[PDB]
């Protein structure tokens, strides 16, 4: 106590409960929230707990705390990369598909641990954190971090202090996302994550069962954005000891390692009852042991992983297309949308590589150009079952005229997209080169730039795939 | 790992992968959806996840191993002829990529909420789910 902070949360609460005000309005929303929790988080002590010394000497402990339960110490060692901040490098040679990392399921910290340590009391009564993990792992996280007689501690004291997700952005910093789709979804971010830390709050000083948690001492912000940020960065799906399902888990040792492009290598043992992960590539000695985060966008890189990932080749932009309610073709179109699995209206995305459409975005967009005849090609005949099924494959053409069209289409929609940003990509090369941004913004321009970058190739694509079809009229083939 | 989901008095499963008593004790099919479901005598302890979860973990038979995957949503995907089934409309697949190879075929796929889906197609690095949270008659009587 004080309640200042309850009187101040309470409002975040209900604020953060508004539904969105508009689009172009965000930001205006945006702004309202991240004062009253600037004005909440200058008011409190910051981390509740701190380390007294730094980062790095905490990781010899971690290792024996380890090696006491049976996790691999040996192959790496702990070393602070320029580019991607502390990671593992190869003390030895390490061949492809060379397990090296194991790490058993004591050591986890997971949803069933927290269901068993003094978040459990609370948790068997709130609805929230029984159904987000990502949240009721951070708790966990925070639970154990202010116990000083915690199995888990050696691991938390080598968690770092700040993260470069939009969470620890300046205004500044998010300034530079305006008019580009990952800034709605930076948004989402930050409103789920005020509104959470408004809820909780409240319950820790309500409920009895949190009367033990040392958290009725201290629960400040930079407790609670520290959390959920180590969860989202560095969580990894286990199945549970039961096997029955699964559940979130962060995985020591194992999440220090930083990411390249390739494949998913890091598996769970479930006979072993622990974790391995097999080298992605060869690891000379001395070089950085990578591991593969996943498929995901670089807009899911910034707000889920907190950086921009160069060369990605799994990025990817949202678009969101849709039947419009003014078209006389509707209820002949109404049927392949519940046959094709495809919804009346929803998010689909223009990838970067090769090709920039997908098989199910040409599933939506073959349609959407259709006449009346080829509607009744797909629903009517011998050849109805065949065609419906290869919707999606470019090397059968529902038709040559259509084509154009879709390319047209997208013509005109990717080429108004690049208008909608409030730079051109010309202008976001030069800045990167020729400025001085913090870590966090060149994360944040980098993908602005991105977004662009993944238009281009969907533009010159359309454009090229439109000139083809254009110059199959004249040979008049079958 | 038994390569199928046991819930209450029912037992999902690949549907070309099924043993002759399955087709005994036929409760549903599905040729596009490479699902089969057969009655069971015991309560089979796996739930049924009524979830849109789309992170989740497979198992991996080749590898034996369990593999978080991040798959796209209840889908009518193409899949090449195979050794089981020639190509044919195949609905309700979700595709992420992986190591998928004969016999992964079984993988039991499931979201932070129980059982997601269960390994049905595979190749190009790609592998292939058939969604069952769909089914809500498959829950307790
Ligand atoms: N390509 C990349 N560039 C920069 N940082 C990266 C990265 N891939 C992963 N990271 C870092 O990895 C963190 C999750 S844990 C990975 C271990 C990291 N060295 C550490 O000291 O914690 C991410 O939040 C990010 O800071």
């Amino acid at each position: 106590s004080p309640k200042e902070i309850l009187n101040l949360t309470s409002e975040l609460l209900q604020k953060c409960s508004s539904p969105a005000p508009g689009p172009g309005k965000e930001w205006e929303e945006y702004v309202q929230i991240r004062t009253l929790v600037e004005k909440i988080r200058k008011k409190q002590k910051g981390l509740s707990v701190t380390f007294d010394g730094k980062r790095e000497d905490y990781f010899p402990d971690l290792m024996k705390w380890a090696s006491e339960n049976g996790a691999s110490v040996e192959g790496f060692e702990m070393v602070n990369f320029k580019e991607e901040g502390f990671g593992l490098r190869a003390t030895r040679d390490i061949k492809a598909e060379e397990l090296f990392l194991w790490v058993p399921r004591k050591l986890l910290m997971t949803v069933e641990s927290a269901k068993n340590s003094v978040l459990g009391p609370l948790y068997s009564q709130d609805r929230i954190l029984q159904a987000m993990g990502n949240i009721a792992l951070a708790f966990h996280l925070l639970c154990e971090r202010a116990s000083p007689n915690s199995f888990w501690q050696p691991y938390i004291q080598t968690l770092p202090s700040e993260y470069d997700t939009p969470l620890y952005f300046e205004e500044d910093e998010v300034r530079y996302l305006q008019s580009t789709q990952a800034i709605h979804d930076v948004f989402s971010q930050y409103k789920n994550t005020a509104r959470q830390y408004a809820y909780f709050y409240k319950v820790i000083q309500t409920h009895p069962h949190a009367n033990k948690l040392p958290l009725k001492d201290s629960f400040t912000y930079e407790d609670y954005r520290w959390a959920v940020s180590s969860v989202m960065t560095r969580q990894n799906q286990i199945p549970t000891e039961d096997g029955s399902r699964v559940t979130l888990a962060l995985i020591p040792l194992w999440d220090m390692c930083n990411h390249t492009n390739g494949l998913i290598t890091t598996g769970y043992n479930l006979e072993d009852d622990r974790c391995e992960c097999v080298a992605l590539q060869d690891f000379r000695a001395g070089e950085q042991i990578y591991i593969f985060y996943g498929t995901r966008s670089n807009a899911e890189f910034v707000i889920h992983s907190g950086f921009f990932f160069d060369n990605n080749s799994h990025d990817r932009v949202k678009i969101k297309l849709g039947v419009s309610k003014s078209d006389r073709l509707y209820a002949m179109k109404a049927e392949v949308l519940a046959r094709a699995g495809i919804p009346t209206s929803s998010v689909f995305a223009l990838h970067f590589t090769e090709p920039p459409i997908s098989a199910q975005l040409l599933a939506f967009l073959r349609v959407f150009c259709m006449t009346e005849e080829e509607l009744k090609e797909h629903l009517l005949g011998d050849s109805a079952i065949d065609r419906i099924f290869t919707l999606g494959n470019s090397e059968f053409p529902v038709s040559w005229d259509n084509e154009v069209k879709l390319w047209t289409f997208l013509e005109d929609r990717a080429s108004l997209l690049l208008k909608t940003y409030k730079t051109t990509i010309e202008e976001d090369k030069s800045v990167l080169k020729n400025h001085d941004l913090s870590v966090r913004a060149k994360m944040a321009i980098k993908l602005r730039l991105g977004e662009k970058e993944i238009l281009e190739k969907a533009v010159k694509s359309a454009a090229v795939n439109r000139e083809y079809y254009r110059q199959q009229m004249e040979e008049k083939a079958p | 790992q038994s390569g199928a989901i046991y819930v209450g008095n029912f037992r999902v499963v690949n549907r070309h992968l099924a043993t002759h008593n399955d087709w005994a004790n036929l409760v549903w099919e599905d040729s596009s959806r490479d699902l089969l479901v057969s009655s069971t005598t015991a309560q089979g302890c796996d739930t049924i996840a009524r979830c849109n979860c789309q992170t989740g973990v497979y198992y991996c038979n080749s590898r034996r191993k369990h593999y978080p995957v991040s798959f796209s949503k209840p889908s009518l995907i193409y899949v090449e002829a195979s050794e089981y089934y020639p190509a044919r409309y195949q609905s309700h697949l979700m595709l992420a990529q992986g190591h998928s190879e004969p016999g992964d075929a079984g993988g039991i796929l499931r979201c932070q909420h129980g059982v997601v889906g269960i390994v049905s197609t595979g190749g190009n690095g790609l592998v292939g789910f058939a969604d069952v949270r769909d089914l809500l008659w498959l829950d307790e009587e």
